[PDB]
C-alpha cells in the first residue's frame, strides 16, 4: 500500500517515512518493517487485534539483535577497533608515533 | 412510544370493520395516554429550557420518578435505564484501564491530577462513598 492512504510510505538504505486509533503500535510497525527490509540482505481499543501483532514485534527485534552478535561478531569489531583508533594495544603506538614524529 | 402507535393501528382496523364509530369511542381507548401525555411534557421542555449539560439529566428524570402515578413513574424509569447504559459503558472504561469515550459532556470523572474525582456534578441517587473508592480503582489501574 504506496498508494497514498497508508500512513508509511516507500549507508541509510531506507526512505520509507511514516509522515482516533490506537497508534501506539502502528508506529512500532514502521521500525521494525525497517529492521526485517534490513535483514534480507543481511471500551474502544484494539485488544484482539493487537495480540498477534506485538507478540511478533519483540520477537523480531530481538533477533535481529542476536544475529549480528553470535554470527557476524560485532561485540568483537568494538574491542577489534578499540586496539588501533583508541591506541590501547602496546607494540603499536611506541612504534607508529615513534617513527612518524621522526620526519616532521 | 410504542404502544401509542399500536393502539393507532387497531383503531384503523376496527374502522376498517366499520366505521360509524363516535369520537367519544376513541377517546374512551386512548385516556390511558390521556394522562401519561401532559405528565412527562414538563420533564423534556425543562430538559430543552435548561440548557443540561453533564450528569443531570439522570438526576432531572431520576426527581420525577418519584411520583404516585404508575404509568408516567414507570415511562420515565425506562428512560433513566437507558440513560444508565452510556454510563456504564464509560465507567467499563476509565475502572479498567482510565481511558475516556465521553469527551465534552460530563460522566462523574475526568494517579492524582488530569485524573481527579469531580464530586459537584455527580447523581443524586448516587453516595460520595461509592465515588471514592471508584477514584481508587482509576488511579491505581493507571499508575501499573
Amino acid at each position: 500500500d504506496a498508494y497514498g492512504e497508508f500512513m508509511i510510505q516507500v549507508k541509510l538504505y531506507w526512505t520509507h517515512g511514516y509522515v482516533v486509533f490506537l497508534k501506539h503500535i502502528a508506529h512500532d510497525i514502521y521500525v521494525c518493517g525497517k529492521t526485517i527490509n534490513l535483514l534480507k540482505l543481511c471500551v474502544l481499543m484494539k485488544r484482539s487485534i493487537t495480540a498477534p501483532l506485538a507478540a511478533h514485534i519483540s520477537l523480531v527485534n530481538k533477533a535481529a539483535v542476536d544475529y549480528f552478535f553470535v554470527e557476524l561478531h560485532l561485540e568483537a569489531h568494538y574491542e577489534a577497533l578499540r586496539h588501533f583508533l583508541l591506541m590501547e594495544d602496546g607494540e603499536f603506538a611506541q612504534s607508529l608515533s615513534d617513527l612518524l614524529f621522526e620526519k616532521l | 412510544l410504542q404502544p401509542y402507535r399500536q393502539a393507532l393501528l387497531d383503531l384503523e382496523q376496527e374502522f376498517l370493520g366499520d366505521p360509524h364509530l363516535s369520537i367519544s369511542h376513541v377517546n374512551y381507548f386512548l385516556d390511558q395516554f390521556q394522562l401519561l401525555f401532559p405528565s412527562v411534557m414538563v420533564v423534556v421542555e425543562q430538559i430543552k429550557s435548561q440548557k443540561i449539560h453533564g450528569c443531570q439529566i439522570l438526576e432531572t428524570v431520576y426527581k420525577h420518578s418519584c411520583g404516585g402515578l404508575p404509568p408516567v413513574r414507570s415511562a420515565l424509569e425506562k428512560i433513566l435505564a437507558v440513560c444508565h447504559g452510556v454510563m456504564y459503558k464509560q465507567l467499563s472504561a476509565w475502572m479498567l484501564h482510565g481511558l475516556l469515550l465521553d469527551q465534552h459532556e460530563e460522566f462523574f470523572i475526568k494517579s492524582l491530577k488530569q485524573f481527579s474525582l469531580r464530586v459537584e456534578i455527580l447523581p443524586s441517587y448516587i453516595p460520595v462513598r461509592v465515588a471514592e473508592k471508584i477514584l481508587f480503582v482509576g488511579e491505581s489501574v493507571q499508575m501499573f
